């Protein structure tokens, strides 16, 4: 069951600002709502967060005075404003809640424009493996993503024209539903997916992310296919 | 009512409320909602249950919604420890 709606789909012309909404079935007062953004083909682009109790808004530095995150305690609504579009910000722009890992997300807004920093290393870009067979995948943060004693690292699935799916959170925890072929191990700055039997359903690209502290940052992610 | 049997996950980063309390807000993860929060400070030693629990038996709705749980926790180092077994979810927290 879905609790995030964001508004429909957008077109602009360069130099405007559009503004997508989102209505979650939940209190958001007592939450963290992100903004995720994704290009045509390109990997996920946490955008910011913000706390609707007090309304604190902290953005990615990419995006800093281009962006402006609102929301309505009343109507439990997030807004999110960007300006200035270039044909550049043509991308889905997806609404999402959570601190350890994004377990919520909306079904996406398409957005069409026409007329501490940290590096996260996610290896390899891409993979193929035979059915059956055993998968890797690595992320590796430039800093720390330890917080209360617990690694802020997480992953995603995500397949075609989909919104993302948390599969793992606090670095080794399964997600509701997760098969138990799925595991996530690590500590400090080195970190693994692992996929102990690929099946063709895992055939997607996967993301992972840090959210210890802000940026909120994913990895360029990992395109995981089948062998022949 | 009856104590949570899964897993617990943290929503939104640790406040302090300043009348001397801090309080965490937390998702059930696991089922049998409505439930308790097995919830406990720990030590800096981490094995002895210190300080107090002010909100009166919190309660896990359902696994959509947030608990806010208030608590005092001695100056400095402090454990805080929410569920049961190894997917018990365990804060280290600071007092300043």
């Amino acid at each position: 069951q879905v609790q995030l709606v964001q508004s429909g789909a957008e077109v602009k012309k360069p130099g405007a600002s559009v503004k997508v909404s989102c209505k979650a079935g939940f209190n958001i007062k007592d939450v963290y709502m992100s903004w995720v953004r994704q290009a045509p083909e390109q990997g996920l682009e946490w955008m910011g967060r913000i706390d609707p109790e007090n309304g604190d808004t902290k953005y990615d530095p990419k995006l800093q005075g281009r962006v402006t995150m609102t929301a309505d305690t009343s109507t439990n609504t997030a807004y999110m404003e960007l300006r200035s579009l270039r044909s550049d910000d043509t991308a889905v722009y997806y609404c999402a809640r959570g601190w350890e890992g994004f377990a919520y997300w909306g079904q996406g807004t398409l957005v069409t424009v026409s007329s501490s920093d940290i590096v996260m290393t996610q290896s390899p870009a891409s993979l193929a493996v035979s059915l059956g067979q055993r998968a890797t995948i690595s992320c590796r943060a430039s800093e720390n993503v330890d917080k209360y004693g617990n690694s802020f690292m997480h992953w995603y699935q995500q397949k075609p024209g989909q919104p993302p799916k948390l599969l793992i959170y606090r670095a080794s925890e399964l997600q509701w539903g997760v098969p138990d072929r799925f595991s996530g191990s690590g500590s400090g700055t080195d970190f693994t997916l692992t996929i102990s039997s690929l099946q063709a359903e895992d055939v997607a690209v996967y993301y992972c992310q840090r959210s210890n502290e802000v940026p909120w940052t994913f990895g360029q992610g990992t395109k995981l296919e089948i062998k022949r | 009512y009856t104590m949570c049997s899964g897993k617990f996950s943290i929503d939104k980063e640790m406040a302090e409320t300043q009348h001397g309390t801090t309080v965490v807000k937390v998702k059930y993860e696991g089922a049998g909602a409505p439930c308790k929060v097995p919830i406990e400070i720990r030590d800096v030693n981490k094995e002895k249950v210190v300080g107090r629990i002010i909100s009166s038996t919190p309660l896990a709705e359902n696994t959509n919604s947030v608990t806010n749980i208030e608590l005092e926790p001695p100056f400095g180092d402090s454990y805080i420890v929410i569920g049961v077994g190894n997917s018990a979810l365990t804060l280290h927290w600071f007092r300043k």
